[PDB]
């Protein structure tokens, strides 16, 4: 509600140039050397449900 | 290639969009620490 | 089993069941409207709020499925409650623009803008009169227009990435999908479709980044298949382009080899729960096979 | 060339639409190599946006895993439109169709209408779509594909007005669902009972 638009646009202004950038996609290599058994306790628990 | 034998391929043929901007206009590097 | 769904059953658990309907969003307009006139001859005691959402969640599914007399029937109802409500409006210029005269739910479209100037609702369906009246660029310049307007429906943004889908535009796709993931990135989803999108694009750097993506969506949830499988295609492409490094190649190659290896275990103790499950696992086995040795 | 197709295929292309009648359906026709075109059986590729290539890349490498398996081939592709009121190929179907050419020598694009798609079907409701690499685009009039027209009328009143469609599976709910098979034992095991 308030009428300080200017004020407001300048703080966020540089605000946003204040942000840097950090790609957290980068570290992928730590899903890679992992082990995959959730989806079998997963996968058990889905099959007794039948279909409506 | 042949190898996978199968292998679809699908090409592309006002400034509306909002954030798509026809160029890229790289360079920005900004080292603040106040 | 009509008359069997019929007898163990209570209305509380069908009232339970719609809501969790509504929750989904799915499309079961046969069962909705089946389920809809059942509780409105059988119980017709209480529940005048649910009973509303009911009536017009019956309608909608009736508009769909084959039935306009019930769908006026819902319409008489709920003008009789509320005399003046935007929401009959809207459901009752729908309903017109189902049956003929577009232009008539047209003006009373604009008649609902003259008096609310906040009208997401009328806007949207006439977006989607135009979308099937006239071509789609005009549709998709129209909810640009209302998308700078407001900047605040995700919904807007999955149908416009959708139209955008079938005029073969990944470009704009690309932008669509980066900002809907932008709001939720938990939601593995959106970050799926992006790599798919991606991977359509082409290009190596395209497919290393549709190919990282792919990797992370699969380790937020654990559940999808499809994500595996691309990972894994994308792979086998990154491989096959001559213009890569050596390493690169081989940490692509450990990356595919490592998702059959997960393929052929996940067909496997998937092959216990019938006995038909072995002719899938062997198709699938031959499969990884002829792939193995058509990158190695 | 002649076409023919056994009512098991077009029986479970019609419940294939039948089943997503709101989205876009996608099908592939199988066929026998060892002149007439006959086919053998559907499987539903796809539903919904039906504009990606790399799952079809899955789909159809385990396609042909499957063919390679017992002794099959890929025959044609067939595609059905959304809005009821069109009635043309798009560039993806073309485009399946030149790679499906480009191995076999005979692939037609079977395109779905929408407008004569209700209960009691008269009977043909299906174009039938000769293309190639070359611009030779030509969509055969009238003729007749099926055996027994009467039979196959019979068969397909039955198998609507019965409400035991819900069990077609497609490839993606086999993704979704690894429980659900993709080859229709049930509707096989129907079609053979009916008849």
């Amino acid at each position: 509600m308030p009428a300080d638009t200017n004020k407001a646009f300048k703080t966020e202004w540089e605000a946003l140039e204040l942000t840097d950038h950090q790609w957290a996609l980068d570290d992928v290599e730590e899903e890679l050397m992992a082990k995959d058994l959730h989806f079998e306790g997963m996968f058990k628990k889905e099959l007794q449900t039948s279909i409506f | 290639g042949r190898r996978f034998k199968w292998a679809i391929e699908l090409s592309g043929p006002s400034l509306y969009p909002v954030g798509y901007l026809d160029k890229q206009v790289p360079d920005t590097s900004v080292q603040e620490t106040d | 089993a009509k008359v069997s769904e019929l007898y163990d059953v209570t209305w509380e658990e069908m009232r339970d069941k719609m809501r969790k309907w509504r929750e989904e969003n799915s499309r079961n307009s046969e069962q909705i409207v089946e389920v809809g006139e059942e509780l409105i001859n059988e119980y017709a005691s209480k529940l005048g709020d649910d009973i509303w959402i009911i009536y017009e969640q019956v309608m909608i599914a009736a508009l769909d499925y084959g039935r306009d007399d019930l769908a006026l029937f819902c319409l008489q109802e709920l003008r009789r409650q509320f005399p003046g409500s935007h929401r009959v409006k809207r459901l009752t210029g729908m309903r017109f623009e189902a049956m003929e005269r577009y232009d008539d739910a047209i003006q009373l479209y604009d008649r609902i803008l003259q008096e609310d100037p906040t009208n997401t609702a009328a806007r949207k369906r006439k977006i989607a009169i135009r979308k099937a009246q006239g071509k789609n660029v005009e549709a998709i310049r129209e909810l640009n227009e209302y998308l700078e307007q407001f900047v605040g429906d995700q919904e807007a943004w999955h149908e416009l990435a959708e139209l955008y889908i079938n005029e073969h535009d990944y470009a704009k796709a690309a932008f669509c999908l980066e900002e809907l993931m932008m709001t939720n990135p938990h939601n593995h989803l959106y970050c799926q479709q992006y790599a798919e999108v991606k991977y359509t694009q082409g290009g190596l750097e395209n497919l290393e980044l549709s190919r990282k993506y792919f990797a992370q969506a699969l380790k937020l949830n654990n559940r999808n298949m499809r994500a595996l499988f691309g990972l894994y295609m994308s792979a086998s492409h990154i491989a096959s382009n001559p213009k890569a490094s050596a390493k690169t190649k081989k940490d692509n190659m450990k990356y595919a080899s490592w998702a059959a290896s997960q393929i052929n275990r996940a067909y496997q103790f998937a092959g216990r729960s019938k006995k038909e499950t072995k002719y899938s696992l062997k198709a699938v086995e031959d499969m990884l096979e002829t792939l193995q040795i058509t990158q190695s | 060339p002649g076409v023919k197709l056994t009512t098991q295929a077009y029986c479970k292309m019609v419940l294939h639409g039948a089943k997503y009648p709101h989205c876009a359906v996608n099908g592939l026709l199988v066929a026998e190599k060892q002149h007439h075109t006959l086919f053998v059986d559907c499987i539903p590729l796809f539903h919904g946006t039906l504009a990606l290539a790399p799952m079809l890349e899955v789909a159809l490498t385990l396609i042909d895993s499957w063919c390679k398996d017992h002794s099959y081939v890929i025959a044609g592709y067939y595609q059905a439109n959304e809005r009821v009121k069109d009635a043309s190929p798009n560039q993806v179907a073309e485009k399946v169709a030149s790679r499906i050419a480009e191995g076999f020598s005979d692939t037609a694009l079977i395109m779905v209408d929408n407008t004569k798609f209700t209960m009691d079907c008269v009977a043909p409701t299906i174009h039938v779509y000769e293309h190639h690499e070359n611009r030779w685009r030509c969509r055969d009039p009238h003729h007749d594909y099926c055996e027994d027209w009467p039979e196959a009328q019979r068969i397909s009143a039955s198998l609507l007005d019965s409400r035991s469609y819900e069990t077609l599976v497609d490839f993606d709910n086999h993704l979704d669902d690894i429980r659900n098979d993709w080859t229709n034992p049930e509707i096989n095991k129907a079609v053979l009972h009916l008849c």
